[PDB]
């Protein structure tokens, strides 16, 4: 960016300042937000395991066995080729189950068996 | 033009297509209590700690609408178990299905009109949207699996196994689910497909026209936007404090006067997410609705043959094509509409040997001098014979009976 | 007057009596014709034949019953109007809103 | 100092009223073409004065 | 907060004036316009119009 | 000194319980007369027991 001489921040649609004037350097400097989000545990039910997998929602998988999503980091889950029936959904078509031996896995989640007339 | 003894009967027909717009899904946002609050402040988020679960019930409300979301969208288009594709073969009798049918020279594959659908629609402080579980090509094959099996087997997919059946002989069915017999497809044909594919592509000039006819979808992502747009700008209201940042009030404040400034702040943030929250829930109601009424509509109109009127589309229901559109389903309504009438003099039952003839199917109707019986929908007159009509009273009975003559088929090969 | 005002409906109420003269008028001149497309016109002795068959019943029960079938519709449109007059809970549910 | 928290009370408010006329629209505005009976009733005996 | 009480309200029986009448909406096209075949839809017996 | 904020929080409250026994009225009260199987269970094979 190019801000004009006088302008000395920079703003957001809302209220938030995404941009700055160094003082000492002229150089311009952009802001953006430390990173957040949830964090989902991804879980069959205790009865059967206790064994997890811990989901962070909206994060990479450097600022946190490990399969990067759309929804997220997902860590614990072993990535799968093979498509099932959705069990315990996460997001952008990947669900988890615990499935034997048995580990929790992730994988793109079956929209039905294929069929032609 | 109403008189007791006039019917007006159509002797021609058009194929209408009309599009039915409907929201199914909002947009999965998801927003951190404590965050949007006292954001990155130990001291504001022990004074959140004295108002017990207002956080925590608040963040539950909001999930429980993300979680409804994807129930949105599984019960409008995850109403086929298998996917079903059309065959290399594109002979339907003369029916172009290509402009609604995926395309797979481009990325997405998707239909021309599923992607005019999608070029008409347009994380800060504790603020995020979840992606939803089903996405545009995962759509797109429901609707793909929907579309094929229309075609290729009528109804029977959504009864139970997908049957094969020729897309003419389909239209057949459906002319004669309306009153309308078989026999108008068959002579008809090459009138009615030439009618049907007119009509569709009427319906790519006619969305892309109007840059306002998906104004049912941009409602919805113009009220989430601006929920969330009026949800931000509130943290930058005083509520009483003394400044709307909280670094501000405590550098610049002992904290035994700078937790009554802070108290002024809690209140009002919290408050501004209880009406937040409140605010889409109640959306998410009438968003529940329409998604209601959309699986619905999938269910009866494009899985069958609705006989319920105005339902889907002007003039009589045949069969609808689903098309994925961005947070929501749009329809393509087939229909007949009787387009060219004519006056005909019609009588309710005749006299022949002083027995009452009435007619099994259609009505009776006179050219100003022969009397006919010809099928209500659709002008096509056949000889008044035993075979149509039957025998019931006399005609000191009915009123408005006229004096006319059966043929009887039996009589001449008797005679001969 | 505290800020509180209420707004005129788009629609008047002589506005809404031609929109239910004209949806009375096609039943009754055309059935269900001037919906799906055109307004047809059709005898309505012959529109009750129609109504007739949709439910299973021959249309020849109307002709030879014509005259009782239009008398017993006759006399119930009379007891819709001596029901509304006479029960002062009939319209409630236009009350309670 | 309450930003706009009178502002979206009078938009929720005005969304209802034109959401009423519309309510009123599709219920009764169905037709499009209004139609009048013939000048002499005569259905068939049936009454609808 | 008595302003954000009776705009809550509002909005809540709005919503419930707006399904009655889409159910409105929905009978005369089916009731009126038609001759529905939905068993108790347009009263008690078997609907003629 | 809050008015009427404790009364229309009650008042809310009930409209929904008899909301509640309207629902199961609506439902389940759709026949006017209580009709019984007889004690011949003779339905041509199929069994309701
Ligand atoms: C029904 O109307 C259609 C027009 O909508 C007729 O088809 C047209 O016929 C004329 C000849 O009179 C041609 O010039 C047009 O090209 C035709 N249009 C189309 C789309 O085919 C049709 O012939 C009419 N059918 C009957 C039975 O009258
Ligand atoms: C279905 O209609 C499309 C047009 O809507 C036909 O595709 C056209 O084909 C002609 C001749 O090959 C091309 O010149 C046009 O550019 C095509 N138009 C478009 C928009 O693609 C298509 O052939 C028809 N389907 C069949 C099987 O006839
Ligand atoms: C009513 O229809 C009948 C049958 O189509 C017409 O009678 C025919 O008229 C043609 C001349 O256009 C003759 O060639 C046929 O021999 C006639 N058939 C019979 C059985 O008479 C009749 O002219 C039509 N009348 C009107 C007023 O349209
Ligand atoms: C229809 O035809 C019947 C007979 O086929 C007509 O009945 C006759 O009515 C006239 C006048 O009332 C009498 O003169 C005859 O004696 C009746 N016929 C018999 C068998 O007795 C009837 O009038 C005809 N309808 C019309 C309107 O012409
Ligand atoms: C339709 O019914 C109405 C009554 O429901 C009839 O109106 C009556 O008209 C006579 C004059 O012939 C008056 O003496 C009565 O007072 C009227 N009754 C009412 C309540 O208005 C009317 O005659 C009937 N219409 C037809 C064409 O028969
Ligand atoms: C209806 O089916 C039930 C079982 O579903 C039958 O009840 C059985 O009766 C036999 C006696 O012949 C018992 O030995 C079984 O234990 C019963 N089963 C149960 C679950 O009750 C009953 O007989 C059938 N009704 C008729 C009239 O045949
Ligand atoms: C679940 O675990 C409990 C132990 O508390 C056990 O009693 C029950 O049978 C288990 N059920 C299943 C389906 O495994
Ligand atoms: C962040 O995630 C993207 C995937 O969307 C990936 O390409 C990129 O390498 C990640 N960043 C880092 C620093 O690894
Ligand atoms: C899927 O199979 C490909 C080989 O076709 C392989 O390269 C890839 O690692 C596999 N992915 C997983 C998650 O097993
Ligand atoms: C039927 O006759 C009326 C006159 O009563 C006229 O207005 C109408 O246009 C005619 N219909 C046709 C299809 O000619
Ligand atoms: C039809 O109406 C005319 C008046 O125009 C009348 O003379 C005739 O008797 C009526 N016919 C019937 C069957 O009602």
């Amino acid at each position: 960016k190019k801000f004009l001489p006088f302008q000395q921040f920079g703003r957001d649609i809302a209220d938030t300042t995404d941009a700055v004037r160094d003082p000492q350097t002229l150089e311009i400097l952009d802001i953006t937000p430390c990173s957040f989000g949830g964090v989902s545990v991804i879980t069959p039910g205790t009865n059967t395991s206790n064994q997890v997998a811990v989901l962070y929602q909206g994060v990479n998988c450097t600022e946190v066995n490990v399969f990067q999503t759309r929804a997220g980091c997902l860590i614990g889950a072993e990535h799968v080729n093979n498509s099932y029936e959705c069990d315990i959904p996460i997001g952008a078509g990947i669900c988890a189950s615990y499935q034997t031996s048995q580990s929790i896995i992730a994988y793109t989640m079956s929209l039905g068996a294929e069929n032609s007339v | 033009a109403y008189s007791n003894n006039s019917i007006a009967i159509p002797t021609n027909f058009t194929i209408s297509v009309t599009t039915e717009i409907l929201p199914v899904s909002m947009t999965k946002t998801s927003v951190d209590c404590t965050m949007y609050i006292c954001g990155d402040s130990t001291e504001c988020s022990n004074l959140l700690l004295q108002y017990g679960s207002f956080c925590t019930q608040l963040n539950r409300a909001l999930t429980g609408i993300a979680v409804e979301q994807d129930k949105n969208t599984q019960e409008v288009f995850a109403q086929v178990k298998q996917i079903y594709k059309t065959p290399p073969i594109k002979d339907f009798g003369g029916f172009n299905f290509s402009q609604i049918l995926p395309d797979p020279s481009k990325p997405s594959k998707r239909s021309p009109i599923e992607d005019l659908l999608f070029n008409k629609v347009t994380k800060f402080n504790g603020l995020t949207v979840l992606p939803p579980l089903l996405t545009d090509e995962m759509i797109a094959q429901y609707t793909s699996a929907l579309l094929a099996g229309t075609i290729t087997s009528g109804w029977t997919f959504g009864a139970g196994p997908a049957l094969q059946i020729p897309f003419p002989m389909q239209m057949a069915y459906r002319f004669n689910g309306i009153g309308v017999t078989q026999n108008v497809l068959y002579e008809n044909q090459k009138l009615i497909a030439n009618q049907f594919n007119s009509a569709i592509g009427k319906i790519q000039d006619s969305l892309s026209s109007t840059p306002s006819a998906l104004g049912k979808l941009q409602d919805v992502v113009n009220q989430n936007a601006q929920a969330l747009n009026t949800l931000v700008k509130q943290l930058s209201s005083n509520f009483g404090a003394i400044s709307s940042v909280l670094n501000d009030i405590l550098s610049r404040l002992d904290p035994p006067e700078a937790e009554v400034q802070i108290d002024r702040l809690i209140t009002g943030r919290l408050q501004s997410l209880q009406t937040y929250v409140t605010q889409q829930l109640i959306r998410a109601a009438e968003i529940r609705a329409s998604a209601n009424l959309a699986a619905t509509k999938m269910s009866e109109c494009v899985l069958g043959q609705s006989k319920r009127v105005d339902f889907c589309g002007k003039g009589y229901h045949l069969m609808s094509f689903p098309q994925s559109a961005p947070h929501g389903v749009v329809f393509l309504h087939v229909t007949y509409v009787p387009a060219q009438e004519k006056n005909f003099t019609t009588a309710p039952a005749i006299c022949h040997d002083g027995k009452a003839h009435f007619p099994r199917e259609g009505v009776f109707v006179s050219n100003g001098t022969h009397w006919f019986v010809t099928q209500r929908n659709f002008y096509e007159p056949q000889i008044i014979t035993t075979d149509n009509t039957f025998v019931s009273g006399n005609c000191d009975v009915v009123i408005g009976i006229v004096n006319n003559t059966v043929y009887d088929p039996l009589q001449p090969e008797l005679d001969s």
